[PDB]
């Protein structure tokens, strides 16, 4: 839901930006990279956190955690902090 | 004016080869006519009867509003255990209601009359509306238990046994 | 009545009458349809502290599509400010302390929440943490 | 344990954030009535 | 005890599961209905075959 | 009325006590209910030889609503039927909040729209706009006392035990009221 | 058990709380619809 | 331009005309429209991915819907309402409404399965076979 | 079922969406500005009488 609607918000006020940006195309304006660059980083986070949501739900049902994953999260990670 | 014929060709001329066509009118009956007076002056009148093309509205508010009806439909199938019942019920109305000032920019200010579509739009957010309504009858039903209400007969009998025959429903 | 000097040639002078037009907003408009609606919202924000850090809860919900709607009251209070630069005006700088204030808010329910969900499994809770919150907080 | 502690944030925070944003908002309204038209010399541009 | 309640319970969601089927036919019904009169209604509007009747 | 001709120099007179309205088109908005032409004959301190003259047509117009009703009025109906509709929804369900902020989305966006419909007038309130603040208040009230039910549901004995006079109340008397 | 009937007593409470907020709001859109139509809607009439 | 048909009396009968062939320089709209419509619209697959024990799975495919929307709001005030041809953004974005319509329809049909209980509907051992072995089987499960 | 309709879906909307930008991108003036006629109507082409 927070991602989600962050993305909404974002959307939102691109339909007010966009209208503010010139449309000159010989060139993207700076503001234009920066939304471009919002826009990417709320995608990939929302992809982000759709994949640690499955990860999480996962049980043995899913059959057995491969050792690497438990070698890297559950002992390498908590010991490097 | 005459025709090239010397013929009382009443039309509007167009040239079919130098007209430039609108995109969004076609032009269907074109005449004209002279207007006898009832200061008495005559009136030539020309008429130009013309006909929408109604692609664009097609393409852009009414498929996405049956879209948004469907999905208000398939609210009911959704179970009430999901809990998101409300989030898609009121989510689809506000699509609509964004489609609502999509059309608002396009439909005549006059109110003699109200346009078909405006008729459509608001009969599609009654459908929401009362999807919403008997959504929240459902999960009000659902959420109910003997530290709260007690059942009475007549709905036992009636939702238990009898419309369950008619809905093809079986208990097992 | 202004009389003007000539230029450094010593040229003829100039006159000019000038009018100054002194005139007052009648704000009643702006108060009814942006303001009192702005401060509501923005009051809103509030209540989401009350509702409880539990499954179930709704506190981002909240603050979110609060922030949401005040994006949609920026979209509509953009049409009517004027676009020049030269200072920022009262009803935006209100907006824009109204929408800090609510991504201050909605960093603390997710900070409270990130502290209620917690589980033995995952966390060893602090004790200094635990007697400040849970003794010294209610002594103070 | 936990879900006591997150209470006692809330209900801190709560009286925190209320305080901040009645005060902002206050202060950011109080302009409104300091910037009214100046009192002038000049006679008012419509008779009583 | 707590078996009697969850009984009570599920008869509850069965009276729930009922009334949702037959919302959604209902709403099927009056959807489906008021759609096709407005398309109709709509279609049938044929500009005239005579500019002068 | 003649600018710089005077009474006594030119004269004007209505050639009738109303507006002709033979030739009128149609208006698809307004209604005349009444019309006439008034002569006014003022003098000035000046000048008791020279008086002016004008005439002043005026047009009673009644608005017709339908277009406001069915644009305005009907969805502001349906958001306000919704904001109480949420009390009969079980705090069980978890999406009390969700129902009432997603209505208050809806009914923010459609100011969006209003706001392109109805005057900017700031010389009164205009009904339809009290009407609108109306519900954007009844919203807001309904969405604080679900936020209030909400936290009173979830409410812990373990810290909270009930008083007794709350119980006294709720569980005995307004279900027996 | 002890526990959850405790509860169930807030949630009771929370629940007649609804009902009574359900009917005094479902009042107040009425209420409120006539207070600002009806004048007007009488006076056009008459 | 002569034109042979008309009298030379006419005045139809002769003009000079000068043709601009101009093609639009995309940029400005692939970078602020385009991408994000499209990233928008790609963002529903992941509604399969999602659990369906967050409960956010129609919320996300009903958000994107809205955001279409929005878009369609935003890019119909752009063009003439001919009835020529669809424009191709006008085809991209219907086609990305009918399949997240199509997406929200089958969220609520797998949710639908999900809350199943053997108090309400009853597992046959045919089903069970054939989405517990064969099925997850070929999908690589 | 999440996982099949997945590999439906996904697929179906790449092509689809493919299918629509590449159509749009390779939209081109003709190299003649009217068909038909095989001269330029170029600088670089000065038809001397
Ligand atoms: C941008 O827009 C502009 C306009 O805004 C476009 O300009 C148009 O370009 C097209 C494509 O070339 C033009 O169409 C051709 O025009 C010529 C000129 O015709 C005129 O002059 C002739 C003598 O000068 C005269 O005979 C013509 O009369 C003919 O046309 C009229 C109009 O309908 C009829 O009423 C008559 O009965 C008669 O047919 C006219 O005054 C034409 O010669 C040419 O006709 C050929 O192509 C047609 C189809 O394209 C066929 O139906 C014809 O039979 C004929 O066939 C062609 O004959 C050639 C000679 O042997 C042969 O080489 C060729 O292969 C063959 N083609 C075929 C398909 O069989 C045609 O009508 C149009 O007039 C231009 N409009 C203007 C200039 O205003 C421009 O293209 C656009 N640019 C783009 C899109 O990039
Ligand atoms: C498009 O709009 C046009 C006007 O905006 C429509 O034209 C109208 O068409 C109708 C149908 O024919 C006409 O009605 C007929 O009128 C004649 C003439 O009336 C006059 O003469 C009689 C005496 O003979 C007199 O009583 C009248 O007052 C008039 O002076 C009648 O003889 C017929 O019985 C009938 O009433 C309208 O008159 C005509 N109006 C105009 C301004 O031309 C046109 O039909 C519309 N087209 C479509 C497709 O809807």
């Amino acid at each position: 839901t927070l991602s989600i609607s962050v993305l909404l918000s974002l959307t939102v006020f691109l339909l007010v930006i966009v209208e503010l940006i010139p449309s000159t195309s010989s060139a993207v304006p700076l503001i234009g990279k920066y939304m471009l660059f919002t826009m990417v980083f709320v995608i990939a986070s929302i992809i982000i956190t759709v994949i640690v949501i499955n990860t999480h739900h996962r049980s043995p049902s899913t059959h057995v955690m491969p050792n690497w994953v438990r070698k890297v999260f559950i002992d390498t990670i908590p010991n490097i902090m | 004016g005459l025709g090239p014929d010397g013929q009382g060709h009443q039309e509007i001329h167009i040239h079919e080869g130098t007209f430039i066509e609108n995109g969004q009118w076609e032009i269907i009956h074109k005449p004209s006519r002279l207007i006898q007076p009832p200061g008495q002056r005559q009136e030539v009148i020309f008429y130009l009867i013309i006909r929408r093309k109604p692609l664009f509205y097609l393409v852009n508010v009414i498929a996405p509003c049956i879209l948004i009806t469907l999905l208000a439909i398939f609210v009911f199938y959704l179970p009430p255990d999901a809990g998101e019942k409300m989030g898609l019920s009121i989510f689809a109305l506000l699509t609509l209601t964004v489609f609502l000032l999509l059309l608002a920019d396009k439909v005549p200010e006059t109110s003699l009359s109200v346009p078909i579509i405006i008729k459509y739009l608001m009969f599609t957010m009654v459908l929401v509306t009362f999807s919403v309504i008997l959504s929240v009858v459902v999960l009000n039903l659902h959420h109910r238990s003997p530290h709260t209400h007690q059942m009475p007969l007549w709905v036992r009998q009636i939702f238990i046994h009898k419309l369950p025959l008619y809905l093809r429903l079986k208990r097992p | 009545i202004r009389r003007h000097h000539g230029g450094a040639t010593d040229g003829p002078g100039e006159t000019d009458v000038i009018y100054s037009l002194i005139i007052r907003r009648k704000p009643l408009f702006y108060v009814i349809n942006i303001i009192v609606p702005c401060v509501l919202i923005s009051g809103l924000v509030l209540l989401a502290y009350f509702l409880p850090a539990q499954a179930g809860g709704q506190k981002c919900t909240v603050s979110i599509n609060v922030l949401l709607a005040q994006t949609v009251f920026l979209f509509l209070i953009a049409q009517k400010i004027p676009e020049t630069s030269l200072s920022v005006p009262l009803l935006g700088r209100f907006l824009i302390f109204v929408m800090v204030v609510a991504t201050l808010i909605v960093m603390n329910c997710v900070i409270v929440l990130n502290v209620s969900q917690r589980t033995p499994t995952t966390h060893a809770m602090s004790p200094r943490l635990r007697h400040v919150l849970l003794e010294l907080l209610p002594r103070l | 344990d936990w879900v006591r502690m997150g209470n006692a944030l809330d209900n801190i925070c709560f009286w925190a954030a209320l305080v901040l944003f009645s005060v902002g908002s206050s202060l950011i309204f109080l302009g409104a009535y300091f910037n009214r038209v100046p009192d002038l010399p000049y006679a008012p541009c419509i008779q009583p | 005890e707590q078996e009697d309640h969850d009984a009570l319970k599920e008869d509850w969601q069965f009276v729930a599961m009922v009334v949702d089927r037959l919302f959604l036919w209902t709403f099927i019904i009056f959807t489906s209905v008021g759609t096709l009169v407005i398309f109709l209604d709509a279609t049938y509007h044929l500009p005239p075959p005579d500019p002068f009747p | 009325g003649t600018w710089t001709y005077d009474g006594s120099v030119v004269a004007i007179n209505p050639e009738s006590d109303q507006p002709d309205l033979s030739n009128f088109m149609e208006s698809g908005e307004w209604v005349i209910k009444e019309s006439r032409g008034w002569k006014h004959s003022v003098t000035y301190s000046c000048c008791p030889d020279t008086p002016y003259l004008d005439i002043t047509y005026h047009f009673v117009m009644q608005r017709l609503p339908l277009y406001f009703i069915v644009n305005v009025i009907i969805p502001c109906l349906l958001f306000s039927f919704l904001t109480g509709l949420v009390f009969y929804l079980p705090t069980d369900s978890g999406e009390k909040m969700t129902l009432s902020i997603s209505v208050l989305l809806s009914l923010t966006v459609f100011l969006l729209v209003i706001v392109e419909l109805i005057p900017s007038t700031s010389s009164a309130v205009p009904l339809i706009g009290k009407y609108m603040l109306f519900t954007m208040v009844f919203v807001i009230a309904s969405i604080i006392i679900t936020v209030i039910v909400i936290n009173t549901h979830h409410r812990s004995p373990s810290t909270h035990v009930m008083p007794n006079w709350v119980r006294k109340v709720f569980i005995d008397t307004i279900p027996n009221i | 058990q002890e526990s959850n009937n405790a509860a169930a007593e807030w949630k009771y409470v929370a629940m007649v709380m609804d009902h009574i907020l359900l009917g005094v709001f479902m009042l107040v859109c009425i209420i409120g619809t006539l207070a600002v139509f009806a004048g007007r809607l009488i006076e056009l009439n008459q | 331009n002569v034109d042979p048909r008309a009298p030379l009396d006419s005045p139809s009968r002769q003009d000079i005309t000068f043709y601009l062939i101009i093609r639009r320089k995309p940029l400005f709209y692939i970078i602020n429209i385009l991408v994000p419509c499209v990233l928008i619209s790609f963002m529903v697959n992941l509604v399969f991915y999602l659990p369906a024990d967050s409960g956010e799975k129609t919320s996300v495919a009903i958000s994107v819907l809205l955001a279409q929307s929005v878009f369609l709001l935003l890019i119909s005030k752009r063009l003439p309402a001919t009835s020529m041809a669809i424009p191709l953004i006008g085809k991209f974005l219907l086609f990305g409404m009918v399949l997240v319509t199509m997406v929200v329809v089958i969220c609520v049909i797998v949710l639908n399965i999900h809350f199943r209980t053997p108090s309400t509907h009853v597992l046959s051992e045919g089903v069970k076979k054939l989405f517990l072995e064969t099925l997850p089987e070929l999908l690589h499960m | 079922v999440d996982r099949l309709c997945l590999f439906v879906v996904t697929p179906v909307m790449v092509v689809g969406t493919a299918w629509i930008f590449l159509q749009g991108v390779y939209n081109q003036p003709p190299p003649q500005p009217f068909p038909g006629d095989p001269y330029s109507y170029n600088v670089q082409d000065k038809r001397f009488i």
